[PDB]
């Protein structure tokens, strides 16, 4: 979930 | 007539597409090269991974998506990423060559180029049939973008928790599409129905890809070639 | 004189190197290109990831390594991969240019090329000092390979469970190196001592890289650019 | 550990 959260800003 | 609000949704959805799709395919040169063992597997993983990044940019700009909770945004995305990718891939699919043509002769992806990346005709056959069926519809820009945003906002995906809100969102977008075709598309016809037919196909293509991805991701010498992003989105956690 | 067995270890360790190091650097073209934000980060991750694959091929061919248990092989590898990489990187480091020269002008890696991949001079300074100190020693092939296999078999790494066997292995290899320098290296000198000095440096460079890697791997917009292999080896699981 | 095991054959 790490990368998607940051990408979703 | 369309109401002032329905044209704002159309305005802002078309602009979101233009920010997140590059008709020049220039960044393809930043990927790992293609080779023609699964020799095409590096370059396609890099390619899809880049597209996932663009689908997330598009989704952040659908009215109402930014306001769902963080868990709902992720569940929608994980379940519909591959289908939006199949949808935006129609813009580069040529009816002649029967291949995706991204400019030069290295980025012409026949069906043989995809089999060298772990997939079989049990997925590629209905995929190409889907790509011509969509091509023959001759959608306007405003219709193509609406189709994408609707497929994203479907409630019937695993993991959603607020169906009522995301369904309310999806239904406002069906209304805008129907209105667009009535006012702005000539003769009307059953375009809306053939469009909704295409959604039911993506559900079937989704399933096939996910079966074949699972077989690939269990073999450690092939998952080694994926990107972190691909592993995070098409994994089950 | 060296015994028949000590020359077999030397024979088979030199051949293992030749199978796993390509003096042409031809596969560099299969990586993601370098760009000169951390713009050099894609291409270096691909580069190190490829090297990890070669260190594992070398290690499988050290007499005695194939017979340790699977857990010990992994613990040795996870802890010493970066240091073996620094060691084999000496073969392409030129004393002039003060850069790693892998053929063409795109694969000349100054110190500025590495800072555009997330590292600072607090690691790069002792690294380059290490690379000239090693270059000035003017090691034979048989000495360079021995140095690598010894650094791999050290017991004092986190996670080992059979110290006595891997230390017995490491000590047989120190003996072969000492014997080589006595018989086969002119004057003798304290080459063996300056060589063992270089091991103590790699412990210090190891630590610096792992601190700076941790900072990079916590930022999701940078771990996104790593490969699965890099994440598996320099992670803590 | 998945990739390293397979790589270690
Ligand atoms: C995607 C686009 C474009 C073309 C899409 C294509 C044709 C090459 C394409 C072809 C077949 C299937 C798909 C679906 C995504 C996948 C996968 C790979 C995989 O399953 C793997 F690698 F395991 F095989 C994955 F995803 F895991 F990497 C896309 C070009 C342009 O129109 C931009 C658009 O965005
Ligand atoms: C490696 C070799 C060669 C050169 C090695 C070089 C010079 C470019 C080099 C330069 C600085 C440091 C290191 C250590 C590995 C790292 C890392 C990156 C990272 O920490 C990152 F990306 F986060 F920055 C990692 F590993 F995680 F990717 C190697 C060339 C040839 O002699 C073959 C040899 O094998």
């Amino acid at each position: 979930h790490k990368i998607l959260h940051r990408l979703l800003q | 007539m369309l109401s002032d609000e329905q044209m704002q949704i159309i305005n802002s959805l078309v602009e979101a597409h233009h920010k997140t799709y590059d008709d020049s395919y220039s960044d393809f040169v930043r990927f790992r090269p293609p080779v023609r063992r699964l020799s095409m597997l590096p370059h396609l993983a890099d390619l899809v991974s880049y597209s996932i990044q663009k689908v997330i940019g598009f989704a952040k700009m659908i009215p109402g998506f930014r306001d769902l909770t963080a868990e709902d945004q992720i569940a929608l995305l994980k379940s519909s990423a591959i289908e939006i990718i199949m949808l935006r891939s129609n813009q580069s699919f040529s009816l002649e060559d029967m291949s995706w043509s991204c400019g030069g002769p290295d980025f012409k992806y026949c069906i043989n180029d995809v089999t060298k990346a772990g997939h079989t005709l049990e997925l590629l056959e209905p995929l190409v049939k889907f790509q011509v069926g969509l091509k023959k519809l001759k959608l306007h820009e405003e219709e193509h973008v609406l189709l994408m945003a609707i497929c994203l906002l479907s409630p019937d995906r695993p993991g959603v928790q607020d169906h009522v809100r995301i369904e309310a969102l999806q239904d406002r977008l069906c209304d805008v599409l129907q209105a667009y075709i009535r006012i702005q598309h000539p003769g009307g016809r059953l375009l809306y129905a053939k469009m909704i037919q295409k959604l039911a196909d993506l559900r079937s293509l989704n399933e096939e890809h996910s079966k074949q991805y699972r077989s690939l991701s269990f073999q450690p010498e092939h998952s080694m070639q994926l990107t972190p992003l691909v592993l995070e989105v098409f994994g089950s956690e």
